[PDB]
């Protein structure tokens, strides 16, 4: 089955570099075009950076030329985009994308790898509990506040991914600060409080933090 | 080459059809023939995915429910039987000339009937508090529709500028959003007071409720 996986996102400084790469499995990868697209915190999609199957042309847009660079391995089937001098405007998430020849079209995608140039340093969120109570009430909502952190992203999971069913993680939200904090609640039988087990999985890779926060009534 | 999107936003009705529309600053045909117009649509959470190429084909998997037409400046996607896994953002999308690009996205909005939410606060933790900081959490769970009015009062002051809010996209099964916020005070300014109230404004309550909690 076709896939595509991204790494290498993160946190950079103005006018420093840093290189993602995408991992295909599933097809002969060293016969087609691959391109790289952007989405901008606005949710505006764009154009990057193309590649042709024989690794011969490379095609990039005016705001990247000179910057970017896409290349491929291809015994390992990775595709990558280096990037240099970077700048503010460049922050985003990053998809690699597969461009089918008869048609030019995007048919397999990437889940993306985030991208955020900025002067200031990483910063570790602090995790919180929600603790369920009568004030929380036959459903009651729990959950984890995740205060304090840059930059984006952060992912939580409920029981490492058991727990799906009235999940809800909302987007994060800047403070005065200038960091974001973000919820992730979830709604559950109010009898089953004394008797099972919820944890939040907190994961914040830019300041190398993960944590597991078990809240309880 | 400039891609513009009517509406921006659609409400729609289950079973019904809805009609989003994509006009070009120039001709997209390329000197082949073939105009390389393509619509891809991003559920929540996930990437754009692949829904119509070359102005009317279907893309391997896509339900008959999807259609695409027009002519040289000006095309049009039609979703019939709109069903609820059908939200999110629609976009266009020229390969014609270089550089590619896409339009800015059309928001497909499921319209269902009024659900108030289920409101919920959560004082400070313990934890938090040991910390210098003091969060009070107000969640509105499952409601409909989107807007919402959030108060915080702090022995009845009406506070300002000390809270955050977010809403969820639309979600998939019900068709509701949720809503956090939180209000955020000094330890210090949390030990001086009594109530702690979050009183929601929605189209689904006949007048306001309120929730709160005694420090």
């Amino acid at each position: 089955e076709v896939k595509l996986v991204e790494s290498g996102g993160g946190l950079v400084k103005p006018g420093g570099s840093l290189k993602l790469s995408c991992a295909a499995s599933g097809f002969a990868f060293s016969t087609y075009d691959m391109s790289w697209i952007r989405q901008t915190p606005e949710k505006r999609l764009e154009w990057v950076a193309t590649i042709s199957s024989g690794g011969s042309y490379t095609y990039y847009p005016d705001s990247v030329k000179g910057r970017f660079t896409i290349s491929k391995d291809n015994a390992r089937n990775t595709l990558y985009l280096q990037m240099s001098s970077l700048r503010s405007g460049d922050t985003a998430l990053y998809y690699c994308t597969r461009f089918r020849y008869d048609g030019w079209y995007f048919d397999v995608w990437g889940q993306g790898t985030t991208v955020t140039v900025s002067s200031a340093s990483t910063k570790g969120p602090s995790v919180f509990p929600l603790a369920p109570s009568s004030k929380s009430t036959g459903t009651a909502a729990l959950g984890c506040l995740v205060k304090d952190y840059f930059p984006e992203p952060v992912t939580v999971s409920w029981n490492s991914g058991a727990l799906t069913s009235g999940v809800h993680t909302f987007p994060a939200v800047l403070q005065s600060s200038g960091l974001y904090s973000l919820s992730s609640v979830v709604t559950v039988p109010s009898s089953s409080l004394g008797t099972q087990t919820y944890i939040c999985n907190v994961n914040h890779k830019p300041s190398n933090t993960k944590v597991d926060k078990r809240v309880e009534p | 080459v400039l891609m513009t999107q009517t509406p921006l936003s659609l409400p729609v009705s289950l079973g019904d059809q809805a009609s989003i529309s994509c006009r070009s600053s120039q001709s997209i045909v390329h000197s082949n023939g073939n105009t390389f117009l393509e619509w891809y649509l991003q559920k929540p959470g996930q990437s754009p995915k692949l829904l119509i190429y070359k102005v009317s084909n279907r893309f391997s998997g896509v339900p008959d429910r999807f259609s695409g037409s027009g002519s040289g400046t000006d095309f049009t996607l039609k979703i019939s039987r709109v069903e609820a896994e059908d939200l999110g953002v629609y976009y266009c999308f020229q390969a014609s000339h270089v550089p590619p690009t896409f339009g800015s996205g059309t928001k497909l909005e499921i319209k269902r009937t009024v659900a108030a939410p289920s409101v919920f606060i959560f004082p400070p933790s313990d934890e938090q508090l040991k910390s210098g900081t003091a969060s009070v959490v107000c969640l509105l769970n499952n409601f409909y529709p989107r807007e919402a009015k959030v108060q915080w009062k702090v022995d009845n002051a009406l506070q300002s500028g000390n809270s955050q809010e977010s809403v969820t996209e639309q979600d998939s099964k019900d068709s509701t959003y949720s809503l956090s916020s939180t209000l955020t005070l000094s330890k210090a300014d949390y030990e001086k007071h009594k109530v702690y109230a979050c009183e929601v404004t929605h189209q689904g309550l006949s007048s306001p409720v309120t929730k709160s909690f005694n420090r």
